[PDB]
Parts: C-alpha cells; sequence; structure tokens
C-alpha cells in the first residue's frame, strides 16, 4: 500500500 | 520479467521508504536526520526515473505500471528536493 501521493501531501503541510 | 521493470520496481519501493522517514523524521523535528533520509531518498528516485521506459518493446502493462512510478518518482523528486535545499539553508518554517 505504498502511496506517493500521501508524501506530496506531507511536504505541502510542512510549508504551513 | 523484464530487468529495467524490476530496477524502476526496487528503486520506487526503496524511495518511498526512504522519503516516508524522511518526513517522519522531519515532523518530529529532527532536521539532521531528515537531511540523512531525504538524500538517500533522492538517489532512488533519480535512479528509477533514469530507466528508459517509452521505447518500442515497452508495452503491455507492466511497463505501463513502471511509467506510471516513475511519474509518481518524478513528482516526489522535486518536492523531496525543494524541502531538502530548505534545510539545509535553514529556512524551516
Amino acid at each position: 500500500d505504498i502511496d506517493f501521493d500521501d508524501l506530496s501531501r506531507r511536504f505541502e503541510e510542512l510549508k504551513k | 520479467e523484464p530487468a529495467e521493470i524490476k530496477i524502476i520496481r526496487e528503486a520506487y519501493k526503496k524511495a518511498f521508504l526512504f522519503v516516508n522517514k524522511g518526513l517522519n523524521t522531519d515532523e518530529l523535528g529532527q532536521k539532521e536526520e531528515a537531511k540523512n533520509y531525504y538524500k538517500q531518498g533522492i538517489g532512488h528516485l533519480l535512479r528509477g526515473i533514469s530507466i528508459s521506459s517509452k521505447e518500442s518493446e515497452h508495452t503491455g502493462p507492466g511497463w505501463e505500471s513502471a511509467r506510471q512510478m516513475q511519474q509518481k518518482m518524478k513528482e516526489t523528486l522535486q518536492n523531496v528536493r525543494t524541502r531538502l535545499e530548505i534545510l539545509e539553508k535553514g529556512l524551516a518554517t
């Protein structure tokens, strides 16, 4: 259940 | 069955492993650890992306799956490289 899309979401959140 | 596809698949799995570790440590504020994992992830992403996957023999669900893996890897490589440069320059919010 590898989900690279989830990684992108977490990077976006780190910017906040 | 093609050896180029297993290289892509291995890179995909390892890159996720390291980028996930990087994000976990980054979220926990362990920025030196994060940079370490991110750099390892970049190495795996680059390798997976480098494999030629649009040639004449590159047909079938396996190659299609491999291309989609590379799509994902290119997107993540962009994100990891951005975060890495941000951490290296000490600009993390």
